[PDB]
């Protein structure tokens, strides 16, 4: 049945890779695995990191102790292979320390089920809009799988202070979608300068595309 | 002549929580057909005419200043006592310690309900910690430890607290 | 364990009313009290509601039991007068149960600030996507407040099944706002049937307004 779960001792929490940092290579992606709650009294916590359950000993890992409120909390980031994390590898911490009955696992994985790329479109302010003193430069990511992804604006070379960007929703149509609303003011839209919309994902190309909107 | 009723109340913590639960004595000196004990509240006569005085759920409405009295003895000196309500209460004897005394913060908790990560704190500094609920001594206390106390842990998923409580460390 | 379920209180979670039902004086608004993990030693549980701070047992009340994982769910309805949530009232829902030492008291009202107008911009399909055998019909609203608010979508007198919205996103222009995604197969945009995007807010004319999206 539903475990029985909560009993004193420290808890433990396991944090995933930051999205952006799992499809540029030339980024570090690291999963970690922290442990609040570490009495003063057993100080030493002892973690073992297993991929797809693997490697109890071995390592290729890393941590060190840190004080609180009065109580001790600590870390171990291991270092992933984008591949892996991308591929869908399950991470799992085992932590184990005095105060605790028997160890704690706690597992983290990657959105499982199958991705799809996100096509991308962009949307020129409503004219009822092109009243004011700046326009809504709109640019829409539609089913797309899974919600991780992020999107920016630049106009030639660099990028936008202005705009934001929703949550991704869920799409009947199975995937996700989402907007972004780029805020210039009126002249510039008008003047001609073009602008791009920046989709990063795992299903483009190389995990980007971009598609520019202006006037015509 | 000196007789001289006497109180005692059992468990030793004279402030609880309600649904807790106590028992006065009162020793005192009987005699012929007087084998009786009267309990009074605050000053009052109340029914209870036990040798000891018991309350299975307490309640603040019983709160209040408990003496006692049997025949061929005097009147109970007052034995002050008191609920308050809430998920924990911090328990002590005393709360004006001489300088290097003996200490006993006890975080007791509603219907004696389970508590987790459980601290004891001061001047809202978390003072000492525990993960399985834990009563806190410290053998003599210290005038630098003077302040003002409180606990706070887990029931279950849900956080809670007690009501502050002033130490006081004197010079003797 | 054959069922679990335990040792706190049972919590309570109070919801205010929907948007629309707050506009639209046809509309009942409804405050809504809930109350989980409720025993089955102590499934009596005692509500109490307070209009700006009034009505300890008075009444204009509504609750019944409900079964679940192992545990009681309790609710609590307080039909409530349309411009008092407008006016922000606040609304207190006391819960008590023997399980609880104490009460519970949760209070639900409309954020602080001076309500904004509903900028309202429909956008047709970016012509890239014109391709596919549906397209995206979006209408997007701009600088409101509060985030309360409701959206659909009529064809001609009848409204859409296929469609989604975002919820607010706090812009920096200080207001609220989102999109809607309306979906409708190809050719019916062509054709020429025209669309209809509707706003209920509490600063249109009627908290009413009404904005079309058709082609050429
Ligand atoms: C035993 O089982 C029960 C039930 O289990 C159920 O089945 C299984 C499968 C479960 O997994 C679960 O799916 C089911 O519940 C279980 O009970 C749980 O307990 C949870 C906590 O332990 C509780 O979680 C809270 O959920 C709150 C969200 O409620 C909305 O969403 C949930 C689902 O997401 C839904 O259940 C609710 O109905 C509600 O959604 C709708 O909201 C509508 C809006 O009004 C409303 O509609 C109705 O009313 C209108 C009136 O206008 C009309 O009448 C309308 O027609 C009518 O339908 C209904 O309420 C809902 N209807 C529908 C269809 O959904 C959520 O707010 C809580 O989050 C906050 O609190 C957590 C901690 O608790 C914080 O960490 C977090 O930060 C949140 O904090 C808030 O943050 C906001 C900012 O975003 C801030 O403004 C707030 O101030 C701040 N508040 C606080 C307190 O911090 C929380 O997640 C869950 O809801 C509950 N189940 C139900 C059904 O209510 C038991 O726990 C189990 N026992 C055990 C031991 O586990
Ligand atoms: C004593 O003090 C302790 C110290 O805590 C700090 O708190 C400060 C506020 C301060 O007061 C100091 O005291 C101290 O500095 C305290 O420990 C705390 O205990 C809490 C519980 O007891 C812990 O709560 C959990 O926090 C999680 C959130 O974690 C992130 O966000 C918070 C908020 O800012 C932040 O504090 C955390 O540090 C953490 O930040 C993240 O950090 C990681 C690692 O640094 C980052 O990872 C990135 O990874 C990439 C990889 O490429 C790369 O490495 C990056 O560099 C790296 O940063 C994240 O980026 C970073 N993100 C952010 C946004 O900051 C919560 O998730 C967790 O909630 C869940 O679980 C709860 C309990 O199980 C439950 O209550 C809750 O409902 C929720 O439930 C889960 O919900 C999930 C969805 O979110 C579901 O998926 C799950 O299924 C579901 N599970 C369950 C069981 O329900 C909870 O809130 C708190 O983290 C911890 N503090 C710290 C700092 O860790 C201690 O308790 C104190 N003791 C006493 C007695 O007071």
């Amino acid at each position: 049945c539903p475990a029985p779960e909560l009993l004193g001792g420290p808890s433990v929490f396991l944090f995933p890779p930051k999205p952006k940092d799992t499809l540029m290579i030339s980024r570090t992606p690291e999963v970690t695995c922290v442990v609040v709650d570490v009495s003063h009294e057993d100080p030493q916590v002892k973690f073992n990191w297993y991929v797809d359950g693997v490697q109890v000993h071995n390592a290729k890992t890393k941590p060190r102790e840190q004080q609180y409120n009065s109580t001790y909390r600590v870390v171990s980031v291991l270092t992933v292979l984008h591949q892996n994390w991308l591929d869908g590898k399950e991470y799992k911490c085992k932590v184990s320390n005095k105060a605790l009955p028997a160890p704690i696992e706690k597992t983290i994985s990657k959105a499982k089920g199958q991705p799809r790329e996100p096509q991308v479109y962009t949307l020129p302010p409503s004219r009822e809009e092109m009243t004011k003193n700046q326009v809504s430069l709109t640019c829409l990511v539609k089913g797309f799988y899974p919600s991780d992804i992020a999107v920016e604006w630049e106009s030639n070379g660099q990028p936008e202070n202005n705009y934001k960007t929703t949550p991704p929703v869920l799409d009947s149509d199975g995937s996700f979608f989402l907007y972004s609303k780029l805020t210039v003011d009126k002249s510039r839209w008008q003047q001609g300068n073009v602008f791009s919309c920046s989709v990063m994902h795992e299903a483009l190309h190389n995990h980007y595309t971009q598609k520019s909107l202006s006037l015509s | 002549d000196l007789p001289k009723a006497v109180v005692f109340l059992e468990p030793q913590w004279y402030s609880v929580l309600e649904k807790d639960s106590v028992t006065l004595k009162c020793q005192g000196a009987y005699s012929p057909e007087d084998n009786s004990t009267q309990w009074f509240h605050n000053e009052s006569l109340i029914s209870s005419q036990a040798s000891s005085y018991f309350i299975d759920a307490a309640t603040v409405n019983d709160s209040g200043e408990y003496r006692c009295q049997t025949n061929l003895s005097t009147l109970s000196d007052p034995v002050q006592l008191e609920v308050h309500i809430g998920w924990l209460l911090l328990q002590a004897p005393r709360w004006v310690f001489k300088e290097e005394d003996p200490i006993h913060l006890r975080c007791h908790s509603w219907k004696n309900t389970a508590l987790h990560k459980v601290t004891y704190l001061q001047n809202g500094k978390d003072r000492k910690y525990f993960h399985h609920n834990s009563d806190f001594h410290i053998p003599k206390a210290t005038l630098k430890d003077s302040g003002s106390y409180f606990c706070r842990g887990l029931v279950g998923s849900k956080n809670v607290s007690s009501e502050t409580v002033n130490i006081t460390i004197t010079q003797g």
